[PDB]
């Protein structure tokens, strides 16, 4: 049995807009790259089924070459090896046609997981193009996952309350974050351990592309030039701050 | 341009729906998933039993194809996200997703970034399916109702077992006048208990960062934010919350934002209009015993 998970590297998505500045319409160099946060929950999840099934784990990435060395960090947690297709793209459909062209050298799959959105492009699109490209279900925002007789029985988030789902067979499934599958941190010396674990390198596919054009890219400053209330002595501090509401018609 | 619009029954999501219709054109077309009476008179209206867009089958897709429609719109909901990708995809489409505006000339803007940037598109060459993100929108007054035409569905892969509602306390965060907002900061389950304290008696609610939620101190439907609810109170207390920018997109319309926060460099002063460095755990107690 296999499970595949869908990660991708990213740009530090702590960064804060007073230090955030683009070259060519993306973010600048710089900024420490890591694995984005709704995929490590993927991740985790994936690495809990395997704790669970005794199944294979498979950490597909389209990407650059130099983000293996983060996408180790899941080889750390527990997966069994990477696949990394190489590309620069952030076309949804060449990125997931090329997921699917690295999904189809992995034999049977019996399960794909990836994050809810990006951590970079805050989109929640490549995991249903995916689906759509594989003809399998796509489930949303799932937060738990249980293997069963036929297939999976589904805990998704909605907007008021949660839905529980099963799952007929195989599908592709986006996973939102709750307290069960906080990522785990692997120890150091998982870390080193996790070097010698298998990476497999794919060349990218040709494939098309979406007909639509990014015209620009820009940051807009986030300075609301504070009213700080001195708060040396805090009874006096809500005391300001309540004048200040009076006055300014808000409490 | 010929326009679908593809929605529950919620007269909410779908005047917002409708909103981003009329940029594009003067009679959009709705096919309904799920049960409830169609408010509002479009020319001609669809419903699916299903809302699960697994459970689909073709039969959409080869209607839309067939009647040629340009332009698909669904919300930015667990619904909305289930069916456009694959349809897309089987349609052959672009998709551009959690659309937060669109100018006149029909550029098309959404976030970047953990919603620090602001990335603006045209459209080449369509059919194009397009999610709008929620609350971005006015929701179009919808006036009389229109009848549906059955559309069968397709093979079921997915059985809902069960929908269950977040227990609710008091009034809605996406109605409130008041939010009072706990971070990591806060520190445990039970610290939450003078923020509810608080909030109850402004006539308020509390909600929470993913932070607080990943902790297990606040349900997840409590998370404000780019993948939580947005918010825009008179008031909005962010206590014990760094600010970071994805909890700050879902407060952009909050009128005063609080910050109380023991780190002067805390992201979230760059955004509050007042703000007071130092520990909550005596600003809030301050606060309640001034208010009393
Ligand atoms: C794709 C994506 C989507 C996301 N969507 C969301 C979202 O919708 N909503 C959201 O909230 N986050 C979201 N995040 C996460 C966001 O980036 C931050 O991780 C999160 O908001 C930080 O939570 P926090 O500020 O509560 O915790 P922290 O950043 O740890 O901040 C804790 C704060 O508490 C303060 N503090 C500690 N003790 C005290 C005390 N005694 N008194 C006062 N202050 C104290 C500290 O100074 C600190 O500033 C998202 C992330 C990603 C990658
Ligand atoms: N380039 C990629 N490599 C691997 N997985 C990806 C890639 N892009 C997107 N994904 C997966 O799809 C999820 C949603 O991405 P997006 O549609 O960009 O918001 C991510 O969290 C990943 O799990």
């Amino acid at each position: 049995m296999q499970i595949v998970v869908l990660a991708k590297v990213v740009p530090d998505y702590e960064v804060p807009s007073a230090d955030f500045e683009l070259v060519g319409n993306r973010a600048h160099p710089r900024y420490t790259r890591m694995i984005g946060l709704y995929d490590e929950n993927a991740v985790e999840l994936g690495v809990q089924l395997k704790e669970k099934l005794g199944a294979d784990l498979t950490v597909v990435s389209y990407g650059r070459n130099d983000d293996v060395q983060f996408l180790r960090k899941a080889l750390a947690m527990g997966a069994d090896k990477v696949v990394l297709v190489e590309g620069d793209s952030d076309d949804p459909y060449v990125i997931a046609a090329n997921l699917k062209d690295a999904i189809d050298r992995q034999g049977t799959v019996d399960l794909i997981l990836a994050g809810r959105q990006s951590s970079d492009m805050d989109r929640g699109v490549v995991p249903g193009v995916l689906a759509g490209m594989l003809d399998l279900p796509f489930v949303p925002q799932a937060c738990s996952v249980e293997s069963v007789d036929g297939g999976w029985k589904i805990s998704q988030i909605t907007e008021t309350g949660k839905r529980l789902l099963k799952l007929s067979g195989k599908g592709v499934l986006s996973i939102t974050s709750v307290p069960e599958n906080v990522p785990r941190i692997p120890a150091v010396k998982a870390i080193f351990a996790a070097k010698k674990k298998p990476v497999e390198k794919l060349p990218e596919i040709g494939t098309g592309k979406m007909a639509v054009s990014e015209l620009s890219v820009s940051i807009p400053k986030v300075e609301s030039n504070c009213e700080l209330i001195p708060a040396e002595d805090m009874d006096d501090a809500v005391r300001v701050l309540l004048r200040r509401l009076k006055e300014e018609r808000y409490l | 341009m010929k326009t679908l619009i593809i929605e529950t029954a919620n007269a909410k999501i779908l005047g917002e729906l409708v909103t981003v219709s009329r940029l594009f054109g003067q009679a959009p077309d709705v096919v309904v998933l799920g049960s409830g009476e169609l408010q509002g008179s479009y020319g001609k209206a669809y419903r699916l039993s299903d809302t699960l867009g697994a459970n689909l089958g073709s039969s959409l897709s080869d209607l839309i194809k067939r009647e040629r429609y340009e332009l698909i719109l669904l919300s930015t909901t667990a619904i909305g996200s289930g069916l456009a990708g694959p349809l897309a995809v089987s349609l052959g489409a672009p998709i551009l997703s959690e659309v937060t505006a669109i100018s006149p000339d029909l550029t098309i803007e959404r976030s970047l970034y953990g919603s620090k940037a602001v990335a603006r598109y045209k459209l080449e060459s369509g059919p194009l399916v397009l999610t709008i993100k929620r609350k971005y929108f006015e929701a179009a007054t919808l006036e009389g109702t229109t009848a549906t035409e059955e559309l069968p569905v397709g093979p079921q892969k997915i059985t809902l077992l069960e929908e269950i509602e977040e227990e609710r306390t008091g009034i809605p965060l996406e109605d409130a006048e008041v939010v009072v907002t706990g971070g990591r900061g806060i520190g445990s389950g039970d610290n939450f208990s003078i923020l509810k304290e608080i909030a109850g008696m402004l006539n308020g609610a509390v909600g929470a960062s993913r932070g607080a939620v990943d902790e297990g101190w606040m349900p997840p439907g409590a998370q404000i934010g780019q993948t939580g609810k947005i918010v825009a109170p008179t008031v909005y207390f962010a206590v014990g919350v760094s600010g970071a920018s994805q909890h700050l997109a879902g407060i952009s319309n909050a009128k005063c934002v609080i910050a109380i926060n023991k780190d002067n460099e805390a992201n979230i002063f760059k955004r509050a209009r007042f703000g007071i460095v130092g520990d909550y755990k005596k600003a809030v107690p301050a606060l309640i015993n001034a208010l009393k």
